[PDB]
């Protein structure tokens, strides 16, 4: 299947 | 399949004034396996051997 | 499938003015096995051996 | 299929003025498996053998 | 499937001032097997054996 | 497939005035095969030994 | 396994100055699993789906 | 494994100054399925799907 | 495995001054599968799928 | 394997001053499949598809 | 492997002062297949997909 | 097991 | 098990 | 196992 | 089936 | 089925 | 099924 | 295993 | 399925 | 295995 990982930092 | 290990070890260290920052889509092992016959079949053979 | 150890680890650690963040999309192992059938179907062998 | 050992051990350790955060979708171990026919079939055999 | 250990085992420390967090969606084991058929179905054979 | 060790192990290391950064779109192991037919098929094979 | 029709239908006639003749040893379906481990085993997992 | 018919069907017939004569080992079918382990054997999986 | 018919039909006919005879070995189908280990073995997988 | 139809299909005939004999060493079909492993071993995968 | 018939049909007629003798080992189909391994070994994948 | 069938004719 | 069939004619 | 037909005619 | 984990920080 | 774990921290 | 786990801290 | 047929005629 | 990690830091 | 058919006549 579809696999994601969304991170930010400030 | 087979396998002598599999070890999946990470070291995550962050002691001074410092920011660690991490993230996995699925750290591991997936092992799927699929049989799917379309409409109106007949005389189908499907076998997944992992 | 066969496995040896399958040893998963994680060393996590942060001690000073810091900050440690982590996220996991499923840490570990999917065994996943899937067996359909489209409509009128007939005839039809399906199996799946892991 | 044929497992070893399956460890799964984290370390979570934070003692500073610091701040450790995680989360997990699953930790562990899945294993999942799944017959389904469609409609109006006939003569069919679906099995999982894991 | 067979396992040797299955040992899962956290070690969750945080002593100073310091602010340790987590989360789990189902930290351990789903061994899930399903069958289902669909409707007007007939001669079928669905067996899981994990 | 056979396998010897399989060691996955990354070094994650930030301590001073630091800042690390990570991501993984799933890091470990896939083993996925498949078998679809498509409609109003017969006499098929399909077989997918891994 | 699934069966569609599983006939087994023999015509045996003689009519005449005539001698007919015959012997089975198990006319029909033997269906036999067996599951046995050796003396001292520990750890074992034995399973026989049909 | 999966059938559409299975249809086993003699035609014996013998009438005028006639012998006839048979003998079957087993006419039919044998479906077997048998898992043994050897003795002072570990961490062993054993299975089989029909 | 998957079967169209698996028609087994013999015609066995014999009228005048004659002699039919006939024999079989397990006249059929014989669908077997075995696992078994060695003695001190450990960390086996073995499995049949048909 | 999958099959279309797999007919056997003797015609047995002898009507005159006539001798008709026959033998078979398993007509019909065999489906065997099997693991064994040798002593002392360890780490091993064996497994039959068919 | 797929198979559009399989047909095996003998023709066996003998009607005059006649005689007809015939033998098989084994008339059919014989699908055989083996895993084996040695005495000591370690590390081994055997499979076998028909 | 063994299966066997034992006939004879005279 | 064991399964046989013992049959003569005279 | 072994499966056998033995079978004779006078 | 579908897993995730949402996590923030401040 | 569906498995999520939502965490915050301020 | 579902399963979730909710938690926030301040 | 070990499979055979015996047939015999006079 | 559909795996997913969402974080944030700030 | 083995498989064999012997057969005779007179």
């Amino acid at each position: 299947g579809m696999l994601a990982s969304q991170q930010n930092q400030s | 399949m087979n396998f002598g290990a599999f070890s999946i070890n990470p070291a995550m260290m962050a002691a001074a004034q410092a920011a660690l920052q991490s993230s996995w889509g699925m750290m591991g092992m997936l092992a799927s396996q699929q049989n799917q016959s379309g409409p109106s079949g007949n005389n189908q053979n499907q076998g997944n051997m992992q």
